[PDB]
């Protein structure tokens, strides 16, 4: 065998399959409109045919050991792969496209390369590769910008090609409007030709006109209708690419409307500057360590099992310092992970206060916490990270004062980002091990005595 | 009247629209009159006597007829006719007003630009016009087109203000000085600000960078009037947009697991009632927008009338019924459709809110035992049981389209836990029937 | 009977009655324009006119046969159907339309047929016909695709008219800017004269200029209102058809933006390639098996009763093969088929594990599921489709060896999908039919006991 | 010390250092391509380059006093900071732009001015500014206007000055598409030569035309590609012009559509004409006041701490007015203020009626409350700003006249906005502060005494 088409294999084979079907889909309209372009590149033409259809006769190849899913498992029988393959469409596209239609070189001449109009009927492969390069490539907005520019670029060469073709059938230089006569040295080259064809297109397609008027009936309405295509099928192409590099940065951009809400919020409320200007010294410090996006919004659309992996693998380091699990085994993580909650204060916030009610357990991962004393200046004890807090308050305890209540208070010395385990979500992880029950007990009472 | 008030009284609406005309007209003939020598001594009268009306109405406005407006202040509409004045004085709009209206003697029309400023009570006259009328987005298309229009006015006036500096006819570029000499300069306008092109090149150094400067501008004013007309026509239709996005994406549901015409054709019979009698989709999704105390006077209007009817809630806590009403749902069923069927229990109110429906007996059923109109409860006993102890004694199709309130049991369960005597209320007139 | 609007009778009514609806506006105004079209084939003209009054006539009287719907219902007596025709405005449309203006034919000539123009006003049923259309047909979304562009054709068409009645006005040949003389050969074609009317009208609607500028003060009036409307009219109507194209793939916008989101989280944190490679086949793998959809939320806004008749069609399958539910719970299968919500496990993965709370009951749908021990080298027995598992943690047996906690680990060999039935969920469909449930505790009383 | 990013002083610097990279980015360019642009003002380049070089020294210098936050503390270490800025690829862009490429002014003459091209890679200060600018501005849609229409004039400069040098290269005069002959005095002038330079790249790169068509075929493929390019950059302008206006009209639009959502549900249901009338009422004055926006939605991204303190400065004359706030324990409010829900209630409406089960507790910010009896006359007594009600319902008392049941009937007079707070979480707040309880139930038992 199979090519496992969820493997890297077969997506490297996409690549492949690809640069014959752009190059059908780019230089097979050329050769077929442009007489000089065929005539006197043949046998790199004719090499580059080879080639293609060879690379075409592999991606058969291929696409019969490829394996399909039946019952959710891969298809290793050979002949089951092949009974999919040709039951599917795709088999008589594939057949259709590579019909060897050359032999009408014999007949037909040299100078007639659309024959080969059905070779490009294999886009299913080159849309595939576009569709899988999405998903798996780094940088999503600048290929979706690439293909919609290559797209254009196909419509516009698509379009000189045809405006040639006109040009030919009408004649060179029987009329302003179609191409000036091949016997003039100036425009007799072919590149001129080509890229005087391209201009005209360009002209037409982007809405620009600056071209001679037509002269003939036919003439009239081919630019009517050229120019119907490039208002509807070529600026709907346009408005995407604008709508994408408008929309590059969409977290920025929640981000941004995010901020102007609230400052429209605080405009409207009359609030100090003092506090205004805290507010966005907060979102800079958001958008400065790239706390902006929320992993709840986000991953939230993966499975749990993903997700919990996901989760177990961006904070390997902060977790493992926790003394709380991970110790005996190394297997209770697994567990919490998708219960923590990540939360970010500010430098100088009370995190903790005497006397709340703490419905959550706060396990700090960034930032140096303090106990602090009554009055808020001295501090006993700086928590660094890794170091687990706030865990009296969730459960009771036998011969404890203020089992609902906090000990002591905490504040932030900085920013810290550090998760919230609930009350409620402990209780159902930590009845599994009762060695960490009583760890975590011993411990409170150690601190709770004094 | 001496105190009047914005929401109703079209006298103000049309007061406020012969100012938004007498603002039009100094915003739209100033620059005319400035660059243009439509102005001649010939008519001066004209122009003269057209200012000094606007001018009157101005100070009419700000004088005698806006102080008699009545506003609120602390959720208390003010009537007094010193509180109205005084307001007024300390409003930004009466500032703007008499920043506005300024002696400016020294017959040059430049000097009137100040006339321009009351643009507060064009916003005010928006959102009054778009509070009256309903079908408010072609008033709002209007707005655009008319904000294209005058940015094509002001384009005008500037070419020929610089035709006129350059000299009339020096050049390709300027206005020649045959014809209307003002659809000339529009038609430049038009053809700049929309970047059609077609027009003479400009040759001199000034010619250049006036058109240069025309260009770029009209480039972001061109992309601001087509997003201003593409935001209207989406708010115009996005109710529209939204349901037909739903309808297609269940029809392409139900074509990806070829499901049988049958079900898909009642699928969009019910989607097509649902939004030509609804006007939307959903009906949790408006009520939750709603504040808390609208959505609950809403449902008071709605069905209380019919909920307190019936023999098996009364007695009930008023806010007891108040709470069920938040919680009924609109279910639409289709005409030949079962609401109720015999062999399967029974847990759901049924309220007909519009339609009716039949209760089917006698052998093999094919009978009609009576016929529920609108407003008619049946099903009520199905909520007061241990659960799946009772079953229907017949069966109820809906004849029609039928839109009915549906209570339903753990969810009316619920809300017995919140009021005790309820509870026991509802167990007691329980027990009793059984 | 009555005729039924909902019916198929009716729809293809609205089509025999739209096509002389769309042959009035299209070709009355050619003709009162272009008055050649109307003297060369007024033989035809005049007979395609007259099928059309005849429909038009057809038409009303299918107007007071057509009932309506009121309270819900369908009104069957003609009496009261013929006074809700009349009371209506479209019985005044009607009578507009069929006001018998061709007499006028006698008085002004042949040479003038714009007294047709109050035919127009049956604009409604050709709307309502596109509209009926659109919900019709499967796609949707093409189709109001291709009615935008018909309007496009519709105003270009006539703007093309409007343009040749103000040079026939202003006097052909007079000026640069009006259609040149009819007495020369070349421009004195009729097809010539509309086509060049529609090139004219396509470059000034679409604002492309290049055509002789106006020089004169009606002639730059017309230009310059030609132009606003192809700026406010034209131009919301192609942005409307990008509109349209985007909704055709919001839902890949959507799915995209997830996947962009999701990786560009991915990208800072600093996840592992393997995690990072195992998210990008998962996410290829729903799009090449079209998972991305969820009956979740396209199924949103639907009757419970109608949700049930989608969704046993769709898994009529997985519920007969189930033995204890379609076979022995008779009603409680519809009130299970709506809370069931679609899944997905990856291979190798994990759906449930010992010790670890159930909050969920596991139905398979087409999934192959094994029972492992401890680490998975060794399967004592494969679940094929329809099998359930997972019910002992949602309700458990009178002397529970355990409670609240799961039994057993079932890992997921392949890509499994397969239903999931929440413990809440199962308690509200459980509690109304407690009579085949006696089923489930025999099979949680012998399996609990090995 | 060190220099905190974000502190004032910091985007003082980023302007600072931002007003060079605006130098450098268009001036440099300019001077390579127009070549009389740097030969005539030599003297005044020259020192604002050495300005320029200075203010990126002084840059590179600040960027080693710029401290970062590592646990959340900053680094007022100086030399962690030196480490941290030269393991970075800012430091690497900072040497690279700032290597002395003067020197080879000797060499390469005074006629070189794009030897400087390297002090272009100080982009990211710009941008860094740029995007802070955009968070901490008070008209933040006025300023991306500004960016946006400054970025169009960067790249329409840049392609100005392209066009230019290719016109050099090509030799003016040469073609009728470049530029003419310098040695002709109109078009020799430096502002003839820059500014027709500029109103070809703004004709070609906003989709104009109105440029003389290529000659070579050079010159085809480079108009070719930069209409491209402008056709892009249009689309650009053009997707965020309408982004920034459906941004503006997000919030008017979305309660417009809500608007037109509740009529047609009233119409719908025949609903009764004055609950419509009074409906509509209170829709106005909630748009009109701007009460509309909720504060739960825009200030849930703010910190707990800071969403309370924002909560306080908005309501700090309303607050200290109730006699539970700032009375006896000065410090319940900050804590309590976040549990309070606002609620806006119509003329005529009841917010409590005698005999009902109390839920919540009500605190007036603004209205004016009647507390009317049975008969809808005679008022007992009138609430005003800053008062409480609605307590004693929810106290609990051993002896009192109505069990959990209101004992008066409240009737709002007009339009009154309250903070609704629940029951249970006053209960919360009420056992930390005795105090606060005592009063209180004082305050209840004697009205309920009478
Ligand atoms: N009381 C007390 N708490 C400490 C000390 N060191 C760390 N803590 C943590 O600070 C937390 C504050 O909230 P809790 O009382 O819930 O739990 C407390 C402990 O987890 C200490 O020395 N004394
Ligand atoms: N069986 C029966 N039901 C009726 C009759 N008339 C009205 N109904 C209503 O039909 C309803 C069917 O469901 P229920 O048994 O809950 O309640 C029934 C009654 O409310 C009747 O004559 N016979
Ligand atoms: N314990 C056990 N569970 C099994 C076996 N075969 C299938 N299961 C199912 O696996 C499920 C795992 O979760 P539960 O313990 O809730 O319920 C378990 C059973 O439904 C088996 O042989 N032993
Ligand atoms: N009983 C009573 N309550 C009043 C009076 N004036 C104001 N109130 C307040 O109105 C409130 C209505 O709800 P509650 O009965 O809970 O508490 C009531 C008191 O807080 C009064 O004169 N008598």
């Amino acid at each position: 065998v199979v090519i496992d088409p969820s493997g890297n294999t077969y997506y490297n084979w996409l690549f492949c399959i690809t640069l014959p079907v752009m190059y059908n889909w780019t230089m097979v309209i050329a050769r077929a409109c442009f007489d000089e372009l065929q005539s006197d590149y043949l046998e790199y033409w004719l090499i580059l045919d080879y080639v293609s259809d060879i690379v075409y006769l592999i991606d058969m190849f291929v696409r019969t050991r490829t394996g399909y899913l039946e019952q959710g498992l891969l298809v290793k029988e050979e002949l089951k792969l092949i009974n999919k393959y040709k039951s599917n469409l795709q088999f008589k596209l594939d057949v259709l496209s590579l019909i060897p239609t050359d032999l009408l070189y014999f007949k037909l001449g040299w100078n007639y390369p659309e024959i080969r109009l059905n070779r490009l009927l294999r886009f299913s492969r080159m849309f595939e590769f576009f569709q899988r390069t999405e998903t798996r490539t780094n940088y999503p907005n600048i290929f979706r910008i690439s293909n919609l520019v290559m797209y254009i670029v196909i419509i516009i060469h698509w379009n000189a090609c045809v405006f040639y073709s006109i040009s030919k059938a009408i004649g060179f230089g029987n009329d302003t409007w179609v191409y000036p006569d091949i016997n003039d040295p100036e425009f007799g080259r072919l590149a001129r030709k080509y890229v005087y064809s391209l201009y005209w297109s360009t002209l037409t397609l982007t809405t620009i006109g600056e071209t001679p008027p037509p002269v003939r009936d036919s003439e009239y309405v081919f630019v009517v209708v050229d120019f119907l295509i490039g208002v509807l099928i070529f600026a709907t192409i346009v408005g995407n690419i604008g709508s994408m590099i408008s929309n590059m940065n969409a977290a920025r951009a929640e981000f941004q409307a995010r901020i102007d809400a609230i400052k429209q919020y605080m405009h409207f409320r009359n609030v100090s500057k003092d506090m205004e200007k805290r507010v966005i010294k907060w979102f800079d410090y958001l958008w400065t360590n790239k706390k902006t996006v929320d992993e709840k919004e986000v991953l939230k659309y993966l499975p749990d099992k993903l997700r919990a992996e996901i989760a177990i693998n961006v904070h390997l380091d902060t977790l493992k310092k926790v003394r709380i699990f991970a110790d005996c085994e190394a297997g209770l993580l697994v567990e919490l992970v998708l219960k923590l909650q990540p939360q970010v204060y500010s430098p100088g916030d009370y995190i903790c206060k005497k006397g709340d009610i703490g419905r959550e357990m706060y396990i700090i991962k960034e930032g140096k916490l303090a106990v602090v004393a009554d009055d808020g200046v001295t501090q006993f004890v700086v928590l660094s990270d890794g170091s687990y807090f706030g865990e009296i308050s969730i459960l009771n305890i036998k011969g404890s004062k203020a089992g609902n209540r906090r000990t002591a208070n905490i504040k932030s010395i900085g920013y810290s980002d550090l998760f919230c385990l609930s009350k409620d979500d402990l209780m159902e992880a930590l009845t599994e091990y009762p060695d960490a029950k009583t760890m975590l007990e011993e411990k409170g009472k150690q601190i709770l005595m004094k | 009247p001496q105190s009047i008030d914005p929401l109703t009284n079209l006298m103000y609406v049309l007061w406020l629209f012969f100012v938004v005309m007498a603002w039009n007209w100094n915003c739209w003939l100033i620059p005319v009159r400035w660059a243009f020598p439509y102005q001649t001594p010939d008519n001066i009268h004209h122009w003269l006597l057209m200012d000094y009306l606007c001018d009157l109405i101005y100070f009419l406005d700000i004088t005698v007829f806006q102080t008699r407006l009545q506003f609120v202040r602390g959720g208390d509409i003010i009537t007094d006719k010193k509180d109205m004045r005084n307001n007024y004085l300390k409003s930004r709009r009466f500032k703007m007003d008499l920043l506005s209206l300024l002696p400016l003697d020294f017959v040059n029309p430049l000097l009137r630009l100040p006339r321009c400023l009351k643009y507060m009570a064009f916003f005010e006259f928006n959102s009054r016009l778009e509070s009256i009328l309903s079908k408010a987005y072609v008033y709002r298309v209007i707005r655009t087109t008319a904000y294209l229009l005058y940015s094509l006015h002001l384009n005008s006036c500037l070419y020929y203000w610089a035709s006129a500096y350059q000299g009339l006819g020096s050049t390709h570029w300027v206005y020649d000085g045959v014809g209307n000499s003002y659809i000339r300069c529009y038609y430049f306008a038009v053809k700049t600000l929309i970047t059609i092109g077609g027009l003479p090149d400009p040759k001199t150094l000034f010619e250049i960078v006036f058109q240069l400067l025309n260009y770029f501008t009209g480039v972001f004013a061109f992309s601001v009037m087509i997003g201003q007309m593409r935001d209207v026509v989406g708010a115009a239709t996005a109710g529209q947009t939204y349901y037909r996005s739903c309808m297609d994406s269940t029809v392409k549901y139900m074509n990806f697991y070829k499901i049988p015409k049958s079900v898909q054709n009642r699928v969009k019979t019910w989607y097509e009632y649902t939004w030509h009698s609804q006007g939307m989709l959903d009906e949790s999704e408006l009520m939750v927008q709603l504040p808390d105390k609208m959505r609950l006077d809403l449902a008071i209007d709605v069905n209380y009338n019919i909920v307190s009817k019936v023999a098996l809630f009364q007695g009930c806590d008023r806010q007891m019924i108040f709470d069920m009403l938040k919680r009924l749902r609109s279910v639409v069923y289709l005409p030949n459709d079962y609401v109720c069927k015999k062999g399967e229990i029974g847990r759901e109110m049924y309220i007909i809110q519009a339609g009716q429906v039949q209760v089917l007996g006698g052998p093999d059923g094919k009978s009609v035992l009576v016929t529920l109109k609108a407003g008619s409860v049946f099903g009520e006993i199905s909520l007061l049981a241990v659960g799946g102890g009772n079953r229907r004694t017949a069966n109820v199709v809906a004849h029609g389209f039928t839109n009915l309130f549906i209570l339903d049991k753990k969810d009316l369960n619920e809300i017995l836990v919140h009021y005790p005597e309820s509870q026991k209320l509802l167990r007691k007139k329980a027990r009793r029937m059984l």
